[PDB]
């Protein structure tokens, strides 16, 4: 199963059921779910985190760090605060 | 007029003692306090240069207190002592050690292994098994007896010199 | 042994992940379960390389070091004559602050 | 009183230390008292075999900034007895934080303090951002959880 997720700008992310769970506030949602708050760079950056949190949860491997160029870290920092992730 | 501070560690009996007293006084004590903790204070020429020595001669029981932790911070060098005719003497050097790297908050502490009473027949460490211990922890090993002064001066002055090199 | 990809056309990204030794039809395949349209009517690049299907995707140049969860690689996909690859930019973040030199 | 305070055994157990993340680790021993004593740092990539005692506590944070880390996939490290001399190893790593800690650890790197109220962001996460890790505060969350 997956979930198709629309930016602000009218981008569309179809990412994994499991990995939009990760998310507080989609998880309250829930085929697709429409964010007029989320750009679409800052959207796109959110589902790499979905694919990486899912990949690197209780991981026997050593986890990498998760990469967040300052040029986006403020409008990401707001997205997780209210994709509650 | 440089100064060394240099400390003396080893389970009780080892001749932690006999070897400070020989050291500055220039005689065997048979039976000292095992008790009396005390710092010792001599001026010496090592290598050409003139020092002043400041040795604590430890004794008491343990105390992992903040206090007794930061006492034993201060010392620059540590002479970690056993005697070849105890085991358990030689079996404890480890956890003194480990207990020199915790306060020092580093692994890399100038200090000299010593085994001591090397005068005595009655070997139970063999020299082999000292010799492994020091060349795993990257420091000399030295033989001493304090009764009849083998190796002692040697033992302090080769402390003061891994001293000399951990300060360059 | 595992490479993550965002398959994008247009304004449409898919967040999918695969084995490095799957080849591109078997990626293709996966695309159609997504986007109702068979291989045969799929085209896939990397970056403006026409992927072979009978190569795998550790062949055309996903590996574990680029192809990271935090990290994917593009693909781009392109339907049926075939279309020219379209890929819509996204979006761009303001001016960095001052306060974050 | 703590719960979470090591266990005075005064039985040897010999235990390496591995820092499998990019951060500089900070080992954290908790006292028999349950209060937090910092130990020698651990570089990124470097082991250490270090000495301990049954039924001691560890956790591990970032030196520089306390951020949070795992010893073998949780939160703390008990070491028991070794089992025929064999070494209890602790992996520790990087743990998944939640995104919105991760963009707080960029931002408090890239701002300074003094202009964290100087950003464009909502004033709820001006107190985000000033509520640094701490680990006082981990310890009572821990505490609670049991
Ligand atoms: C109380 C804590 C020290 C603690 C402990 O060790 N932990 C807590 C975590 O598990 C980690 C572990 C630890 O730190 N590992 C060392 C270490 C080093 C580097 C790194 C880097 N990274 N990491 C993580 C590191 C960890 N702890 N918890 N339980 C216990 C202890 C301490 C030992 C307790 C059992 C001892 C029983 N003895 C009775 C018989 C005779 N014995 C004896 N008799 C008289 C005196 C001494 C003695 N020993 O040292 C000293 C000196 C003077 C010399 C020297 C410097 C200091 S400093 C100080 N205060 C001293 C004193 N008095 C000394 N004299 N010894 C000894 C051989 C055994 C059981
Ligand atoms: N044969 C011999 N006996 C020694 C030597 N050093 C110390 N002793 C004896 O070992 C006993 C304990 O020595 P002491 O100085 O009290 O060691 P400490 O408890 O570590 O300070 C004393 O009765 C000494 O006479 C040595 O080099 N040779
Ligand atoms: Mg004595």
């Amino acid at each position: 199963m997956y979930v198709k997720l629309i930016s602000s700008d009218g981008h569309e992310f179809i990412v994994k059921r499991e990995h939009a769970l990760t998310s507080g506030t989609i998880k309250a949602m829930l085929n697709e779910v429409n964010f007029r708050e989320i750009p679409s760079h800052v959207l796109s950056k959110v589902c790499m985190y979905f694919t990486y949190k899912v990949r690197y949860t209780n991981s026997s491997t050593e986890i990498p760090e998760f990469p967040i160029a300052p040029e986006i870290a403020l409008e990401l920092l707001m997205a997780a605060n209210f994709l509650d992730c | 007029m440089t100064e060394y501070k240099l400390v003396v560690v080893g389970a009780d009996g080892v001749g932690k003692s006999a070897l400070t007293i020989q050291l500055i006084q220039n005689h065997f004590v048979d039976e000292y306090d095992p008790t009396i903790e005390d710092s010792y204070r001599k001026q010496v020429v090592i290598d050409g240069e003139t020092c002043l020595l400041d040795i604590l001669d430890t004794a008491g029981q343990e105390e992992y207190s903040a206090m007794r932790d930061q006492y034993m911070r201060t010392g620059e060098g540590f002479l970690c002592v056993f005697a070849i005719n105890n085991t358990k003497s030689f079996e404890d050097i480890h956890h003194y050690r480990e207990q020199i790297k915790r306060v020092k908050d580093s692994e890399d502490v100038p200090m000299v292994l010593v085994g001591n009473k090397s005068d005595l027949p009655s070997r139970t460490v063999d020299t082999k098994q000292a010799q492994d211990l020091a060349r795993s922890y990257g420091i000399p090993f030295i033989e001493t007896s304090a009764k009849t002064r083998q190796g002692v001066d040697d033992a302090f002055y080769t402390l003061v010199r891994e001293i000399r090199k951990h300060k360059e | 042994m595992d490479v993550f990809l965002m398959i994008r056309r247009h304004k449409t990204t898919i967040f999918t992940d695969a084995k490095e030794s799957s080849t591109v039809f078997e990626l293709k395949r996966i695309v159609e379960g997504i986007l109702k349209r068979p291989p045969d009517e799929q085209r896939l690049y990397k970056d403006d390389q026409l992927l072979d299907d009978g190569k795998t995707l550790g062949e055309c140049g996903f590996t574990s070091q680029t192809a990271r969860p935090q990290a994917p690689a593009t693909v781009g996909l392109a339907f049926r004559t075939f279309e020219a690859l379209c890929i819509e930019p996204f979006s761009s973040p303001p001016e960095l602050p001052d306060v974050m030199k | 009183r703590p719960v979470l305070r090591s266990v005075n055994s005064r039985e040897p157990s010999q235990v390496i230390f591995c820092n499998r993340s990019p951060r500089v680790v900070l080992p954290v021993w908790l006292n028999f008292d349950g209060e937090p004593q910092p130990y020698p740092t651990l570089p990124p990539g470097t082991g250490r075999r270090i000495h301990s005692y049954r039924g001691h506590l560890w956790l591990f944070r970032d030196a520089g900034t306390h951020d949070g880390l795992l010893v073998n996939q949780t939160e703390l490290f008990v070491p028991s007895l070794n089992v025929d001399g064999q070494p209890i190893f602790a992996n520790i790593t990087l743990p998944v934080y939640t995104l919105k800690e991760r963009c707080l650890q960029v931002v408090r790197s890239l701002v300074k303090p003094e202009n964290y109220r100087r950003l464009d962001i909502v004033r709820s996460l001006y107190e985000d951002l000033e509520d640094h890790p701490n680990v006082q505060k981990d310890l009572e969350r821990l505490t609670q959880e049991r």
